[PDB]
Parts: C-alpha cells; sequence; structure tokens
C-alpha cells in the first residue's frame, strides 16, 4: 500500500474490454449530447460461421456504423486510469479491436469537404488594399 | 442451435465527466509479458528531467521484476478518438475516451558499461577479440 | 507541363486516419511485413492492409476534387509495398486523359462543350 | 458519345485550345508567385515567434496580419500614386508593393494591469510584384485596358 | 584452353557451392547421414589427427559446374589448402563420384589438445574463398 | 547520410563481421554507427532496434547484414552513453557530460530527420524513419532494389519564384 | 542460420560451446543468459545464393497495369487463363532473362515459373 503502487485487481479479474476508434463527427455528436445517458446502440450478430458488428446512431442526436473487428495478437493492449484522489488503477485488459467506419460512399465527402473548410477557415492569408496606407 | 444465429443489442453510455482518467498501456508482442506474475505494480513519473509533461516510468514487483519506461505518444488524434467499452451487469456499453497513449519498453537489469569506461573500449574500435569476454572484466 | 505549387498535406493525412490506415505509433512492428506503408511527402505517416481499395479511393477523390487536390501525386510501389503521396511545390506535372476500360473517359458531349468555349 | 478517329484530331486539339486559353504559358511563374504573396508570406510572419522583451515590464510583439497595396510609387514631394509598369520600365523603377502588417503590443508592468494596443497595418518594406500576377495592376484588366497602358 | 585455366586466376569462391559452420561435436555421426555415408571411411582408419580434432566444423559444398569448367580436383584443392595452411588445418572430401562435392575442414589438433574458435573458423572461411589462389 | 562501408578494408576480423552501417548526422565531425543513433533515440534492446530496420526476422539473409553494426555498437548499450558518444563529436567540444548529452539530444531532436518531427515525443517516429532508412541501405546491398537514379525527374524539384522569394523572405523577417 | 534473442534482455543471442558438455550453446553477452542449441548450424554462406525468386515476388504485381499480360500460360492452380509475367530484375544474379507468372485472378497469388 503505498502512492505510487499500481492497483492490479481489474487484471487478476481478467477484465475483457474493446479498443474501438471511432470518427469526429460520432465523437462530437456524443460530446454536443453532453452525455445525456445514451448516444445509440450497438447490435452484435453472429451467424454459424461469422460475426457481425455494427452501431446505431440514436434517431435524436443525428436530428448505420458497421464495425469491424482487427486481431489483437499484434499488440497486449491494457487499460489504467489515474484517479483524481492519485490512486493508480489498471481497468483491465483489451481482449479485442475494432474500427468504426461510415456507411455513406460519396455524400460523406460532402460532409468531409465541409470539415477541412471549417479546419482551413482560420489560415489566414493576405489581403489585398486598394489604397495605400497613409 | 442459437449461436448459429444469435443477435445480441447493448446500449452505448457516454458519461459526460469521470473521476479517473482513461490512458492506454501498450506493450510489445514480442515482449511476451506476463500479468500472472504481476504481484506488484509501482507507476511513477520518472526522475531523469530532474511532471504532466514528462515520461512515465513502471517498475514491477520492485527491482526484482521487470522495469519499463513509458512515453507519451507523439501523434495527436484531432481527427480521431479512442474509447474502451467495458461490460456491465446492466448490458449497456459505456464509452470512455482515452487522455493519453504510452507505450512502455522494458529496461534491462544488468552491468551496463559507463559511459568512460565506453570510451576504454573504444580503442578497440574494430580489434575487438572474443566479444564474450568483454563482460566478463565488468 | 505544369509545375505544382504545393499544398497542405493536413487535408490527405486526415483522410487517412479516416480510412482504415493504422498509425506509426499504434502498430506493432511485425505488422508492416504484410502491409503496405504510406508516405506523405516523404513523412511515413502509417501503414494500410489494403492499398489496392486506397489508391483507388485516393484516385476517384483526386478527379472529383474532393479533398485531394489535382496537382497531388499518389504514387503506389507495388513491388515495394510502398503509396508515396506528394503534395509540395516543384513537381513537374502535366495533363493526360485518363481512360478506363480502354475508352477513353473524354466524350463527344465534352468536345462539343469545349468548342462553344 | 465517343470520339470517333475521324474527329480526334479536332476534338484532341480543341482539349489543347482550352488549356492555353485557361492557363496561358507563364503559369508556373505566376501561380508560385501567387501562393508567395497569398500564403507564404503570411505563413513566415505567422510563424514567427512572438518578440518577448524583459529589461519589471514586460513587452510583447505579435504579427497578426499582413496587407499589400498596389504597386505603388512617391514622388519627390511625397505623394503616392499608382506604378504602371511602363512608368518602372521609363524611370528605372522597381515595380514594389507596400507590404503592412498588423502588430499587436501586450505590455505587462507586474502590477496586474494588462495594456494592449494594436498597430493596424504597419509598413515593414516593400515587395518585388511579378506582372500580370494577381497582385499586379495589370491583373484582372482587358486587352483593351492593357493597350491604354502602354502595355502589349 | 589449358594455358588458359592455368592462367585465369581461380579462388575458392569460384568454385564454391556455399560454406557452413555446425558445431559437429562428434566426428562420427558429424551432421547427418550424407556426410556419414564417406565421413566413416576417413575415421575407420584415420591418421595425422587422432590424437584430437577441433569441435568446430567448417562445411564447403563445391559446384560441379563450376569445378569441371576448370577441371579442378578435390585432391588438389586439398592439397592447396593444406600448402597454404600446412597442419593448422584438416581437410577431408568425399569421393568425384559422389553427385555433391563435400570438403569438411577443422582446425589443427595441437590447439585443440585466444580468439575464438568458431570466429577464427568464420575468418579461415572468408580468407580461403577470396585470399587463397586455387 | 546512412552509409555501408566497403569491403575494401582487408582484415581477419573486418572480413569476417562483413560491411557496417554508420551515420552522418548533422553538425557531427565524424560518422557515427547506426546502431548508436538508434540506442541514442531510446531503443537499446537488439529486438527493438532489429524491429525498425527489419520488418520480417524470417528473412536470413537481411539480418546477417546488420550483424556487423551490432557489434560495432556492442560497448554502448544505455540511452545516455549513447547520447553522451553523439555529444562527444558535436558542433563544439562538450565541457561536461551533461552538456554532451543535452547536445546530443538536440541534434536528434531537431537537426536530424526534422520533417519526421522536430518535437521532443518524435523519437520513435524518426526510429521507424531512420530504420526505413537502413532497411532501404538493406535492400540495395542485397540487390532487391535498384539504386536510385539522379537524373530521374521523380527525384526532382523546380524552385520558382515563390519558394524562392519564400526563402528570402524568411531570412530577411528575420532580420526584422 | 536461424537468429535468436535472450528472454532476459532482448539482446542478440551468439553462439558458445561449454566443454563440460561440449554442446553447443547460445549466450548472450551483456546477460549471461544461456540457452540450449538445437540448429547446430551457427551459419550458412551462400556464395552462389540461387534464392527461389518466386518467394520474392508479391502476389500484387498483377494489379501493376505495367505489366504485360498473357492467356497462353493458364494458372496451374486455379486454371485462371490471364496471367502477368515479369522478369526477375534482381541484382546479383549476374544473368537474368528468364519469366516468372502471377495469375491475375484475384484472392489467387500463385506464382510460377515456366
Ligand atoms: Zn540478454
Ligand atoms: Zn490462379
Amino acid at each position: 500500500a503505498e502512492r505510487g503502487e499500481l492497483d492490479l485487481t481489474g487484471a487478476k479479474q481478467n477484465t475483457g474490454v474493446w479498443l474501438v476508434k471511432v470518427p469526429k463527427y460520432l465523437s462530437q455528436q456524443w460530446a454536443k449530447a453532453s452525455g445525456r445517458g445514451e448516444v445509440g446502440k450497438l447490435r452484435i450478430a453472429k451467424t454459424q460461421g461469422r460475426t457481425e458488428v455494427s452501431f446505431t446512431l440514436n434517431e435524436d442526436l443525428a436530428n448505420e456504423h458497421p464495425f469491424v473487428l482487427q486481431s489483437v495478437g499484434g499488440q497486449t493492449l491494457t487499460v489504467f486510469t489515474e484517479s483524481s484522489s492519485d490512486k493508480l488503477s489498471l481497468e483491465g485488459i483489451v481482449v479485442q479491436r475494432a474500427e468504426c467506419r461510415p456507411a455513406a460512399s460519396e455524400n460523406y465527402m460532402r460532409l468531409k469537404r465541409l470539415q477541412i473548410e471549417e479546419s482551413s477557415k482560420p489560415v489566414r492569408l493576405s489581403q489585398q488594399l486598394d489604397k495605400v496606407v497613409t | 442451435g442459437p449461436s448459429s444465429q444469435n443477435v445480441t443489442e447493448y446500449v452505448v453510455r457516454v458519461p459526460k465527466n469521470t473521476t479517473k482518467k482513461y490512458n492506454i498501456m501498450a506493450f510489445n508482442a514480442a515482449d511476451k509479458v506476463n500479468f500472472a506474475t504481476w504481484n506488484q505494480a509501482r507507476l511513477e513519473r520518472d526522475l531523469s528531467n530532474k511532471p504532466e509533461d514528462q515520461p512515465w516510468l513502471l517498475r514491477v514487483n520492485g527491482k526484482s521484476g521487470r522495469k519499463f519506461k513509458g512515453i507519451k505518444k507523439g501523434g495527436v488524434t484531432e481527427n480521431t478518438s479512442y474509447y474502451i467499452f467495458t461490460q456491465c451487469p446492466d448490458g449497456a456499453f459505456e464509452a470512455f475516451p482515452v487522455h493519453n497513449w504510452y507505450n512502455f519498453t522494458p529496461l534491462a537489469r544488468h552491468r551496463t558499461l559507463t559511459a568512460e569506461e565506453a570510451e576504454e573500449e573504444w580503442e578497440r574500435r574494430n580489434k575487438v577479440l572474443n566479444h564474450f569476454s568483454i563482460m566478463q572484466q565488468r | 507541363a505544369y509545375i505544382s505549387v504545393g499544398s497542405q498535406p493536413s487535408p490527405i493525412l486526415e483522410f487517412l486516419e479516416e480510412w482504415s490506415m493504422e498509425n506509426l505509433e499504434e502498430i506493432s512492428p511485425a505488422a508492416i511485413a504484410d502491409a503496405t506503408k504510406i508516405f506523405v511527402n516523404g513523412c511515413w505517416v502509417g501503414i494500410h492492409k489494403d492499398p489496392e481499395q486506397l489508391m483507388n479511393t485516393l484516385r476517384k477523390l483526386r478527379r472529383q476534387m474532393d479533398i485531394i487536390v489535382s496537382e497531388v501525386s499518389m504514387i503506389r510501389d507495388i513491388r515495394e509495398r510502398e503509396i508515396r503521396i506528394y503534395t509540395d511545390a516543384g513537381r513537374i506535372c502535366r495533363p493526360l486523359l485518363i481512360v478506363e476500360k480502354q475508352k477513353l473517359l473524354l466524350k463527344k458531349r465534352h468536345i462539343d462543350q469545349l468548342k462553344e468555349r | 458519345d465517343e470520339i470517333t478517329p475521324d474527329l480526334w484530331q479536332e476534338a484532341c486539339w480543341i482539349v489543347i485550345s482550352s488549356y492555353f486559353d485557361e492557363k496561358g504559358l507563364v503559369r508556373q511563374q505566376l501561380d508560385s508567385f501567387d501562393e508567395f504573396i497569398q500564403m507564404s508570406v503570411q505563413r513566415i510572419v505567422e510563424d514567427a515567434p512572438p518578440i518577448d522583451l524583459q529589461a519589471p515590464p514586460r513587452y510583447l510583439l505579435k504579427f497578426e496580419q499582413i496587407y499589400l497595396s498596389k504597386p505603388t510609387h512617391w514622388e519627390r514631394d511625397g505623394a503616392p500614386s499608382p506604378m504602371m509598369p511602363n512608368e518602372a520600365r521609363l524611370r528605372n523603377l522597381t515595380y514594389s508593393a507596400p507590404l503592412y502588417v498588423d502588430i499587436t503590443k501586450t505590455v505587462i508592468k507586474e502590477g496586474e494591469e494588462q495594456l494592449q494596443t494594436q498597430h493596424q497595418k504597419t509598413f515593414i518594406g516593400k515587395i518585388p510584384i511579378m506582372l500580370r500576377s494577381t497582385y499586379c495592376l495589370l491583373n484582372g484588366l482587358t486587352d483593351r485596358d492593357l493597350c491604354e497602358l502602354n502595355e502589349c | 584452353k589449358d594455358i588458359l585455366c592455368r592462367l585465369e586466376h581461380t579462388t575458392l569462391r569460384k568454385v564454391t557451392a556455399n560454406t557452413a559452420i555446425y558445431y559437429d561435436p562428434n566426428p562420427q555421426s558429424t551432421v547427418v547421414a550424407e556426410d556419414q555415408e564417406w565421413v566413416n571411411v576417413y575415421y575407420e582408419m584415420p591418421d595425422f589427427d587422432v590424437a584430437r580434432i577441433s569441435p568446430w566444423l567448417l562445411r564447403v559444398e563445391l559446384d560441379r559446374k563450376h569445378m569441371t569448367d576448370r577441371k579442378l580436383t578435390m585432391e588438389q584443392i586439398a592439397e592447396k589448402i593444406n600448402a597454404g595452411f600446412g597442419d593448422d588445418l584438416n581437410c577431408i572430401f568425399n569421393d568425384d563420384n559422389a553427385e555433391k562435392l563435400v570438403l569438411r575442414i577443422r582446425i589443427m589438433n595441437s590447439d585443440e589438445n585466444k580468439m575464438d574458435d568458431d570466429v577464427f573458423l568464420r575468418c579461415i572461411e572468408s580468407n580461403m574463398l577470396t585470399d587463397m589462389t586455387l | 547520410w546512412v552509409s555501408m562501408l566497403a569491403r575494401g578494408g582487408q582484415g581477419a576480423k573486418k572480413s569476417a563481421i562483413g560491411q557496417r552501417i554508420v551515420a552522418t548526422l548533422p553538425y557531427i565531425k565524424q560518422e557515427v554507427p547506426i546502431i548508436i543513433v538508434f540506442r541514442a533515440l531510446g531503443f537499446v534492446s537488439d529486438r527493438d532496434i532489429l524491429e525498425h530496420i527489419i520488418y520480417d526476422f524470417e528473412d536470413p539473409e537481411m539480418m546477417e547484414m546488420v550483424k556487423p553494426s551490432l557489434d560495432e555498437a556492442f560497448v554502448i548499450q544505455e540511452q545516455n552513453v549513447a547520447l553522451n558518444f553523439i555529444g562527444s563529436r558535436g558542433a563544439k567540444p562538450g565541457v561536461t557530460k551533461e552538456k554532451r548529452i543535452k547536445y546530443a539530444k538536440e541534434v536528434l531532436q531537431k537537426e536530424m530527420l526534422p520533417h519526421v518531427g522536430v518535437s521532443d515525443f518524435c523519437e520513435t517516429k524518426k526510429a521507424y524513419f531512420l530504420g526505413y532508412m537502413v532497411h532501404r541501405l538493406l535492400l540495395a546491398a542485397l540487390g532487391r532494389r535498384e539504386l536510385d537514379d539522379r537524373d530521374h525527374y521523380g527525384n526532382k524539384r523546380l524552385d520558382l519564384a515563390g519558394p524562392l522569394l519564400a526563402f528570402l523572405f524568411r531570412g530577411m523577417f528575420k532580420n526584422l | 542460420v536461424g537468429i535468436r534473442f535472450c528472454q532476459e534482455c532482448n539482446n542478440m543471442l551468439y553462439p558458445k560451446e561449454d566443454k563440460e558438455n561440449r554442446i553447443l550453446l547460445y549466450a548472450c553477452r551483456n546477460c549471461d543468459y544461456q540457452q540450449e542449441a538445437d540448429n547446430s548450424c551457427i551459419y550458412v554462406n551462400k556464395i552462389t545464393h540461387e534464392v527461389d525468386e518466386l518467394t520474392q515476388i508479391i502476389a500484387d504485381v498483377s494489379q501493376d497495369p505495367t505489366l504485360p499480360r498473357t492467356e497462353d500460360h493458364p494458372c496451374q492452380k486455379c486454371g485462371h487463363k490471364e496471367a502477368v509475367f515479369f522478369q526477375s530484375h534482381s541484382a546479383r544474379a549476374e544473368d537474368a532473362m528468364r519469366l516468372y507468372y502471377v495469375c491475375t485472378a484475384p484472392h489467387c497469388g500463385h506464382r510460377w515459373t515456366e
């Protein structure tokens, strides 16, 4: 028991968690909701020899997100948290990796075009003066 | 059976703020880490610079166990986000953003040639003989 | 011949991250062998496991002028498993007619429209 | 529909004609200069670290935005006037545009009081202007207008 | 053509298929059955090496085509290696009838009876391939 | 520059090991062995360094190419020792070890591969790129990849008025 | 021929013999770790190095538009008629004019030499 000691109860419990990368719009919508209590529902469909994972955006939030799994054998990922009370703890070990991709093919690029425009909004460039400053 | 056509649906929850920040700890697959042997673990900030803008230092089972040094990920996820899903009895998935990404690399615990002593071995630039015997003297 | 004036690789990097490109800081070195390295302006940004789809998507974007400007070079070295993207100035380029399925995408309607330039 | 070989020769030179109707022949020169004025000059000024003075009062200077006016010539009496390229050739002048920058000056006097003043459009020098570039006087002038200025 | 061969420089590298170094603790069961067929014959009534022998073995495979082109003989190569290194090394070679030409090389028995015993054999391997003249 | 020494040198030790790879970093008088640079970046174990240079350990031909380089830097087995070694050759002599290590980190942080990164967290990015340079050198030495052509205009850039003028303006504005 | 790293400090393992047991061992320099050797071959040097180029070929080359395609060499595995052929163009061979074929059928990266 010490300040620098790390709690390993989560690891001893063999806790399994999933690591998922999500786009900005999905995260931005969740940030916009400010954590009202729900942002969507994750649906998992398993067949005789295949597994399908997808996420559905909340209808209220909007006013499909198929999930692609990735092999975890390439790395050992574990989640550790730093509590505000200065008590580090190990949440668990990542057991699956997934990635979120959009459903729209071409119309999505229109959103990106605006996003690139938004990103380039504060990019200042030289201005032309009709008259010489006096 | 049901598994051949099993369908599962769970809710997603995004709490506004959490008392404890979430980070990512990564180890090389070839490192062959074993959490079972992790009887004790100590995570403290490194003292090489001499706080939040410095690398981490991980020590397992004190000096006896393997020592790892953590380094914050240089890349910035300005256009990307990382979340962790944790199973809960209620069955509604919870997503927690990762504050930072850290990569931990093991540190060797053995007599290492000192910088002053390495100068002496530099005279034997390529005339070194029986590389094994070098550490025997040390 | 035209000499590229250059543009920021930020829109290309952001799209690559959004696309299924694994960052270089997050992967393990063992995964690099099978995947193809992605270079943007000479900086190794990451790796991709589906180079053929990525190149088709990149080519489609540049032709539609969506995220990739016209003067951006997308080179896939199939043998070397590398995709090099260039956005800087000083690159010499020339306009070429695109061919798909042994057919010019340039049709009579384009010529007729140009005739009344 | 599809360009038959009997019409390709006309079709291909219609394409080449439209390219030169738009690009011209010195596009690489003009586009490169336009990028330098529009983007590079602003980026260089922005990328410059703020100047911090401390020797007590602390002064900070930040160069915000760049302005460029038309190529101007000043008579010996001090009256500015637009500089036509032909006048520059005849009178051996340099075809240059005045360069102005917005500078913000914030001073900290250790009294927990911060005074911020902006010097809008501070003259910092003259940039030679490439002819017929976006910042040249001849830019956007019809062929008739160019002749009135004794320009080919 | 006889004069041509007598002039054109030929080093062991030219007519060598590959070189491998094995620990080879027991000379009898040297590496694999292929060497077992003919290695025993030399070891049934061996001479000048019954006293001792170095553990490390340097096995050399010689290309048949290259050897035939220059009309080189295994006995001559062994004599040439013996002449260059004297008794420092022991050379054992198979008969020309075998489809594969092999030449086992070891270090003097007296030394076995300071740098290293495996690195030194590596130095000889490079030394024989390039410097040694056949 | 990442260079592989020629085999012209004759020696029992030099010939046996093979050709070693050295790196010519900016602001350093003398060539620095490549494995030292990786150590200075924060990669000490040979497995870690080789993972950034060789992406497929199943290939034995490439592994043997880097072995002579590993032996050259076997003396240096710590990041701080490697940093001191690079600092010893720095642009200005280091009065004390602490200055040498700080100077060496300064060069690697910003003066070495600046396009890869110029921050303090870019060591991993530079290790991968530096390993790619070593990997590219190995392919050329192994004959698996053709040597680059200086006359190729893919490998060329034309500096026009803009980039030319911008280069001048950066110096003048700094003077201003 | 193989390369090993000690499980302790993940440094290069170099061969070594023990006189007491007369058995090949792999020992780490900076670690003192030792391991039983199973290959028994310290290293093999291939002067000819007739490495099968088929291994070096990448099945993705079938997607190259600049490579020639022939329908006269059907794939031996899937029987697809179209195949792409090319030369090694690999240095250190000292001679290379033979063609290497790669099946153009997707998901069948079969490669062969006629
Ligand atoms: Zn070790
Ligand atoms: Zn096939």
